[PDB]
DNA sequence: CCATGATTACGAATTGC
DNA sequence: TTCGTAATCATGG
């Protein structure tokens, strides 16, 4: 729970404890990849780059994760959309109304629910251009990541060619399941039943299983 | 119309294809395209009972199924092999289809296209223009295979094109990194089809201010603003990087034949894209060649450690050494100076001396015949010479002369007149160039730069890539591209495939098989005799071929948990299992509870294995009898290449029968062919140990009983030779493993020695051994000292050589790379490994008297240096990279750079490789118990001086140096007793 | 991985977690060998003691309501439950029950899910009912079903308390007079209705006493267990051969024992002594004579005989010569499968009562002369093995296994 | 009791500036 | 997948 400063823009980053012993490292990392940033307009300000550190690593199980953010609308939370037209959330709440047979719903934050956490590998990407920053940011990408999976217990990768060779990135064995992509053609994503294996390991791992429907919003 | 392969190449789109390459005689290039389909094989009832009809199907005839699944028996009432005999049919399917009941699913399907159509992936083609449709310009459309490839030609010569490029980035203190760190230099060796060799070098501007290029321009060299107007014939082009960014992707585009670069897929290539697109955002485009697809730039990784690979799909092959360097055979540094030393390499003569210079002259009259112009061809770019293996020099004047070359170097005066040469290290300090920033220093990088990149040229001829890409792409039946990417269980499929259709045979398994469970060391390191070896001839193949160990003909496995149910399946097996039809093989048992285990294979008809090792070694021998009697260069090359091609698949086949999820797993066969071979080495070391020759007459240490059956051979162990009565020797015998045999004569005479050695492979091959199993005489050994076949020094003399002829010094195991040893260690080292074998030769050695010697030398030695300290502290610095990728707490390195961080203005960041050494205080006496000694870690920086306060910790050192020279040496007792004296502590052996 | 068949098989392995059970070989190497495969797909998993409460052995008040008391019996205690062998506590091996028991048992628990397990209770070939554990059904309610099967079944007693009961001395004689049973009566296990948690009550009192000697009674089929016998005449029972050796008894001596109101039992030494079990197994057999072996648990004759035996395995009609016995083999219809499924040596080996390891043991170190398919002449190799006892007497007796084995091979020939 | 033996863990053997 | 050295703990002479 402090604040360092940056030579380039945020020029400031507000973090929790957890984050304390690598966050360090970030900055210098930041201050050779930020200056070439800037120089294309980007989804969401780069005020915005970090505001998912807050979320305390400690009361969390479970890791979902997206290869890129939301090109257009962002808001620095991943897989967040007030007002409900993004194809992948409305997939998601589909689904998630599937399994758990609620009917009447008007949008789901995965924010809510105590003991997930939403993530982005990518934290930046140009509006237009879907995937045009990976060379930027790979290393925060690894570090930040490495960072979760040393706290979570179960982590569940979206998109098959996303995260194709995920297992290699990260040295520290740990629990992973790869998933098909969101909006898979075929109705591919409609036969998934990861939400089930989860909590069966959740479970298996001494830990509460999620209350899913905490996410809903009404 | 007459067209010769250079490559296959597949299409990833929404519609996939195949893709051929081929040159005609001209030099025109013509691209095919076929369609690809999915191969099944079925049975004759499935293929009748499909609801929707295949695409189409091809009749291949009777086959027989067997079933080649092993179950554990603890009687002698086995159950007879279940084969089925039915017809079979080969069915394609554009896309893919599941089938119930399909056979023959571990192949693939480029080697099913190739087998069917009977096409080989490097055969010359009179191809035929009624099936071919014109699409583009140079690429036609095929759709009937079989007959349009019917007609075959004999090979004829075609020319290529190749490019080589190297790379040459501005670093300070870390690695370089794309956002910070430009590009200085780049090289580029070009080869066209016309067989013009042209050599170029672009050079940055932005360090070059602008009088400075004014200069540079008035002294000869040539400065472009745009990128259309450069010349390829004008050696040195000094331009912006933007456009010597531009220049490399032009470069890059073209539809090459060849891209060889050294560990460019990691470094190279992707810098050149990286900062490419960081610059300006245009990239970098590779076209199908129908004009179909487009993709960019992506290096991915495979695992197996990660390999780099690019994405092409326009037919170049993108080539790295540092991976063929890697998998083709094993070194102990894989750096490009270390390959460069083992490499090129001559014995030169000294002609001339005086004040700072020397001359030598190399010509075929001093150490072989082609040497000596490899040396010159290397040479025409070459800067720094290596002379005795020790000393750099710098190149001032060379002259090739009509069949050699004179060169004149800067070294200090050696009391010699034949020397050896080799092109090696640099004494070049990249980073202190760049702080200061000039022409010399830009021309001079400009040479290093050209240098590297015709290194990979030089690398690639000495090599023979070319050929042994086409040799391994007929006989494996895969494309040229993916002969050096695979494994052993990919390469193996083709001529298996090929085997099993022409045998008409198929092999099922219809269960899962569960994941079931030597080091030699030799009598004596120290030998002071002459060591004789021979070669083994492929024994684990004639091993197999003469046991008919194959997984369809193992009849069964026999068990017994107990003595009195083993003697009464002993005695039935004896009864009714007769050799020599049957050949019975006891092996160790795959349970804890299972006393005996014994397998039974029969030799009636011939097995699968067998045969295509027979195959393998025949075509071999024939390849090695078609060099021997060939004159032209490109038909050695190309046989050797053959004969290198059917060794490395043929070697194989013992470590795939092992392997579970291979197609020729046999695991009783396994452990029978272990067994086997041991059994005939113990035999062999047995019959020679002791064998001495008296008078004119020979005598082993035992009979010459075949060690399996008996036999109609005669079993006298007194033999009667044909060398010189007066002769009176005895042998003996010390090492022995699968791929050689030791033997060891008592004598300093070589030319006895390679006689004797003869007169004893002649003996053995022709009496001692028996049906397919022969050794061959390779060389001998003089000053053995050795740990295993991994790490030993000594002198060679090959078996063709005299007593007049120059050795080969053989040393191997040591690194003599480890930046984290010393300085110092290794020089002490190298002078006591030459003190022994310098030593060893005197002839009154034995066993308690080296010890003795350089046990004293080491102490003296090390007193004196202790009681003088007049080492300079630069030999005693040590060398790490800091990095925060650390798990646990504190690990002390850590808070040491943290520590100075702090109480240094100087910075440290985490990239940057620091110097360490140990310092204690200077009062502190000989210490024999010892601490923690992370402790003493201290960080030497560049004005660090060692105060009057401050020692360096001579202990840790010195204990080194005494455990890796007791690690050689033969006594032990005398080895602990001095060790403990001196530092009180019990060495680790081993 | 989308198919339900992993999630299935993940729940299972869950469950098997939650019911694990060490003592059956085959769960645990099936559960070994998922556990490989899980984390070696996903590089990493998460992956009867315990049941009773402490023992109270001193009068106290019992909460009012509704319990229900079973007697606990002196004798081996065995745990069975669904998808593993029979399971006996401290060794964790198993035991032979007939087939029709075994349905009997599956039918019993396979009807509800809630049972964990089931309470065996074994004393010279006896197999009877104690007690159950189900997370939903009462044993009262099972024990119908038990009796239903033709199994035995406990006495069980439904007792409503009102006010507050202290447990002493003349309320445990009074239970015990309302149940009524032949059998010893080792302790009262009571449980609470809507209560998971089993609790059971043991008096017990320690005294010292004279024992005049040890002796053995005959059971039935070459099955043995140790006698003891006092001054007064009056008889101590004693579990097996593990409990008398882990007593460490011995012959002419006052002895601690740990009595009831009805019957006085041995119990374990607890000293610091440096007696060694080796040596006690060679006095106690010197003791009870050399003629017997002790085949684990129990003690089992060395007889002759020889011929009187393949009759008795079989279950067929006594036998005199070879050739009718030839016959009387041939003419069976059934039993015969037996012998053209199952081998000569364990047949034999069977036939005679051997145990398995030690005999596999003392097979392995000794050499024999085969002719014609049989074996004539055999001698031993190394002599250390005969260290222990029972393997000299086996040893000694070998002299009739030959003969034996030489027959089955003739009949064996014989037949085909 | 403590010298000796055996585990554990760390990290280069790495390669291209 | 290897080897190699230090730091720690554990065990029988």
């Amino acid at each position: 729970m402090n604040s360092v400063t940056i030579s380039h823009a945020p020029y400031t980053i507000t973090y929790h404890d957890d984050w304390e012993p690598v966050m360090s490292q970030l900055v210098e990392f930041y201050n050779e990849v930020a200056s070439w940033l800037l120089r294309d307009e980007t989804s969401p300000i780069p005020d915005k780059f970090f505001i998912q550190l807050k979320q305390p690593l400690r009361n969390k199980r479970v890791c979902v994760c997206g290869i890129d953010p939301y090109p257009k609308d962002g808001t620095g939370v991943p897989f967040e959309s007030p007002n409900f037209t993004k194809k992948s959330i409305k997939e998601i709440a589909s689904s998630i109304s599937r399994l758990t047979g609620v009917i009447d719903y008007k949008g789901y934050n995965l924010n809510i629910i105590d003991g997930v956490i939403p993530w982005n590998y990518y934290l930046s990407c140009k509006l237009g251009e879907t995937k045009s920053h990976a060379i930027y940011w790979d290393k925060i990408s690894k570090l930040l990541l490495q960072h979760i999976t040393k706290h979570v217990s179960v982590l569940y990768c979206l998109g098959k060619t996303d995260f194709s060779n995920i297992r290699a990135k990260l040295e520290s064995p740990v629990t992973t399941i790869v998933g098909y992509h969101p909006a898979a053609r075929d109705h591919q994503f409609e036969k998934d039943r990861s939400f089930e294996i989860i909590n069966v390991l959740l479970e298996l791992d001494n830990k509460t299983p999620i209350n899913w429907a905490q996410g809903f919003i009404y | 119309m007459d067209v010769r392969c250079i490559n296959w190449f597949e299409s990833h789109g929404e519609n996939r294809f195949l893709y051929l390459k081929s040159r005609c005689r001209n030099g025109e290039t013509v691209f095919i395209r076929f369609p690809h389909y999915f191969y099944y094989v079925v049975t004759d009832e499935i293929y009748q009972s499909l609801s929707p009809p295949p695409f189409n199907a091809r009749p291949m005839g009777k086959m027989r199924t067997i079933d080649i699944d092993e179950t554990i028996s603890y009687n002698l009432d086995i159950k007879d092999r279940k084969c089925s005999v039915a017809d079979m049919w080969l069915i394609e399917e554009p896309k893919k289809r599941s089938i119930q009941n399909a056979t023959m699913d571990e192949f693939f399907n480029i080697s099913w296209f190739y087998i069917s159509n009977g096409i080989s992936p490097d055969g010359c083609y009179s191809l035929d223009e009624q099936y071919l449709t014109k699409i583009n310009n140079g690429c036609y459309h095929c759709d009937d295979p079989r007959n349009c490839f019917a007609k075959e030609i004999p090979r004829f010569d075609i020319p290529r094109s190749y490019l080589f490029l190297a790379i040459a980035c501005h670093f300070d203190k870390k690695f370089p990194s794309v956002f910070i760190n430009p590009i200085s230099h780049t090289s580029y060796c070009y080869i066209d089809l016309s067989g013009k060799r042209l050599l170029f070098t672009l050079i940055n501007e932005e360090m070059l201010t602008e009088q400075e290029i004014q200069e540079a321009v008035d002294r000869g060299c040539l400065r472009i603003q745009s990128l259309m107007e450069m010349d390829y014939e004008r050696e040195l082009v000094l331009c912006s990087e933007i456009v010597l960014l531009r220049i490399a992707k032009q470069l890059l585009e073209l539809t090459f034949d060849y891209v060889v670069t050294f560990n460019g897929h990691n470094f190279d290539l992707r810098y050149i894209t990286n900062r490419l697109e960081l610059l300006t955002g245009e990239k970098i485009i590779f076209r199908s060649p129908d004009k179909k697809e487009a993709v960019h730039l992506c290096i991915y990784e495979r695992n197996q450690n990660t390999t780099f690979h690019v994405n092409n799909n326009n037919g170049t092959i993108f080539f790295d050494l540092y991976s063929f360097i890697q998998k083709s055979e094993k070194l102990d540094s894989y750096k490009l100076d270390s390959i460069s030393k083992n490499a090129f390499s001559c014995m030169g003569k000294v002609l001339n001396r005086g004040v700072r210079e020397m001359t030598f002259i190399g010509d075929d009259t001093t150490d072989a015949k082609g040497k000596a112009d490899t040396f010159a061809k290397v040479l025409t770019t070459g800067n720094y010479v290596t002379v005795d293996e020790d000393i750099i020099c710098k190149v001032i004047r060379k002259d090739i002369l009509e069949n050699g070359f004179k060169v004149v170097l800067s070294c200090p005066t050696l009391p010699n007149d034949i020397y050896k040469l080799s092109f090696g290290k640099d004494d070049i300090d990249l980073a202190q160039m760049y702080k200061d920033y000039n022409l010399n220093i830009a021309l001079d990088m400009a040479r290093y730069c050209i240098h590297d990149a015709c290194l990979c040229q030089y690398l690639w001829e000495y090599y023979g890539v070319e050929t042994k890409t086409d040799a391994g792409a007929a006989t494996y039946v895969l494309p040229q591209s993916m002969v050096f990417e695979y494994r052993a269980s990919t390469i193996i499929k083709g001529p298996l495939l090929k085997l099993l259709l022409e045998t008409k045979t198929i092999l099922v398994r219809s269960e899962t098989k569960q994941k079931f469970p030597k080091v030699f060391a030799p009598k004596q390191k120290m030998f002071s005799n002459n060591v004789l070896i021979f070669d083994y001839n492929s024994l684990y193949p004639n091993v197999c071929i003469f046991g008919n160990l194959s997984p369809e003909t193992l009849v069964g496995v026999v068990v017994s948990t107990n003595r009195l149910e083993e003697e009464i399946n002993n005695q039935l097996l004896l009864q009714k299992y007769p050799p020599p039809r049957y050949i019975t093989v006891h092996c160790e048992p795959r349970l804890p509870n299972l006393i005996s285990e014994i397998a039974i294979f029969d030799r009636s008809i011939e097995g699968t294995i067998p045969r295509l090792l027979r195959t393998f070694l025949a075509e071999r021998a024939r390849y090695k009898k078609m060099l021997k009697q060939a004159t032209s260069s490109t038909e050695k090359a190309i046989y050797d290449s053959m004969q290198y091609t059917y060794k490395i698949v043929a070697n194989s086949v013992y470590g795939l029968m092992g392997f579970r999820n291979s197609a020729l797993y046999s695991y009783a066969s396994a452990k029978s062919c272990t067994s086997i071979g041991r059994r005939m080495i113990l035999y062999l070391e047995s019959v020679l140990n002791g064998a001495e020759l008296s008078n004119g007459m020979l005598r082993f240490a035992n009979t010459l009983s075949n060690p399996f059956y008996m036999d109609d051979r005669d079993i006298n162990p007194i033999v009667k030779t044909s060398l010189p009565i007066d002769y009176r020797f005895r042998f003996r015998s010390v090492y022995g493993d699968t791929d050689s045999v030791f033997t060891e004569i008592d004598s300093q005479d070589v030319d006895k020695s390679i006689e004797i050695a003869k007169e004893l492979e002649r003996l053995i091959n022709s009496r001692v051994l028996f049906n397919n199993f022969k050794i061959e005489f390779e060389a001998v050994y003089k000053n053995l000292i050795m740990q295993s076949k991994k790490k030993y020094t000594t002198m060679k003399y090959s078996a063709s050589s005299n007593s007049k002829s120059v050795p080969e010094r053989i040393n191997k195991g040591t690194s003599e790379t480890r930046r984290d040893v010393s300085k110092f260690h290794k020089n002490m080292i190298k002078t006591y490994k030459t003190r022994l074998s310098e030593m060893l030769s005197e002839g009154r050695m034995n066993s308690n008297q080296v010890c003795i010697d350089i046990l004293r030398s080491l102490e003296t030695d090390l007193r004196s240096e202790f009681d003088s300290r007049s080492s300079p502290l630069e030999l005693f610095m040590l060398s790490r990279m800091h990095h925060s990728n650390y798990k646990s707490a504190d690990n002390p390195n850590m808070y040491l750079v943290t520590e100075y961080n702090k109480n240094n203005p100087e910075t440290i960041e985490l990239g940057e490789r620091y110097y360490f050494a140990y310092i204690c205080p200077a009062n502190v006496p000989w210490t024999k118990k010892l601490v923690n000694i992370k402790t003493y870690e201290t960080i030497i920086d560049r004005s660090f001086k060692l105060g009057s306060n401050q020692r360096i910790f001579y202990e840790v050192y010195f204990k080194r140096l005494t455990s890796e020279i007791v690690n050689l040496l033969d006594n032990k007792v005398l080895c602990i007793s001095f060790f403990q004296r001196m530092f009180g502590s019990r060495p680790t052996f081993y | 991985m989308t198919s339900s068949a992993d999630l299935t098989n993940l729940k299972e392995l869950l469950s098997l977690y939650k019911s694990l059970r060490f003592s059956d070989s085959v769960a645990i190497e099936k559960y070994n060998s998922l556990v490989e495969w899980g984390t070696s797909t996903y590089w990493k998993i998460g992956v009867i003691s315990d049941y009773y409460d402490e023992v109270k052995n001193k009068p106290f008040n019992i909460d009012p309501g509704y319990y229900i008391f079973l007697p606990v019996y002196f004798g081996s205690v065995f745990i069975y439950s669904k998808g593993k062998n029979m399971v006996e506590l401290g060794s964790g091996n198993s035991f032979q029950i007939p087939d029709e028991i075994r349905s009997a048992c599956n039918k019993v628990l396979d009807s509800d899910n809630g049972i964990d397990f089931l309470r065996f209770v074994l004393l010279n070939n006896r197999w009877i009912m104690e007690d159950a554990i189900s997370k939903y059904q009462s044993p009262v309610n099972i024990f119908k079903l038990a009796s239903e099967y033709g199994l035995n079944i406990p006495n069980y007693l439904e007792i409503e308390i009102e006010e507050d009961t202290l447990f002493d001395d003349e309320l445990y004689s009074i239970m015990e007079r309302s149940f009524d049973d032949t059998f010893p009566k080792i302790s009262i296990s009571y449980i609470k209705l809507g209560e998971l948690k089993r609790q059971v009550v043991d008096f017990f009192k320690f005294s010292f006493m004279y024992i005049e000697s040890i002796k053995v009674d005959r059971i039935g089929d070459n099955i043995f267990i140790p006698s003891v016998i006092t001054k007064s005449g009056k008889k101590i029972l004693v579990k097996d051969v593990d409990h008398l050796i882990r007593s460490k008894v011995r012959e002419h001596t006052f002895v601690k024992v740990k009595k009831k109101n009805t019957f006085s039992i041995l119990y374990d030494y607890d000293g610091n002594g440096t007696e060694t079990r080796g040596e006690v197994i060679k006095r106690i057999i010197d003791t009870i004579g050399r003629d017997y072996y002790v085949n684990g648990k129990y003690f089992s004759k060395v007889g002759i005989a020889g011929l009187k035996q393949l009759t008795n395995k079989l279950d067929i009609n006594e036998c005199a010569t070879v050739d009718e016995l030839v016959d009387e083999i041939n003419k069976s219809g059934t039993v015969k499968r037996k012998i053209k499924n199952q081998s000569v040596f364990d047949l034999s080996r069977e036939c005679l009562g051997y145990p398995e390891a030690d005999f596999i043991t003392l097979v392995n170190n000794m050499r024999f002369k085969i002719e014609n398919c049989k074996v004539v002449n055999f001698n031993i190799e190394n002599t250390n093995c005969l260290n222990n006892p029972s393997i000299e007497t086996i040893y000694g007796n070998f002299n009739q296994f030959v003969s034996i084995f030489n027959t089955v091979t003739d009949v064996k020939k014989r037949l085909f």
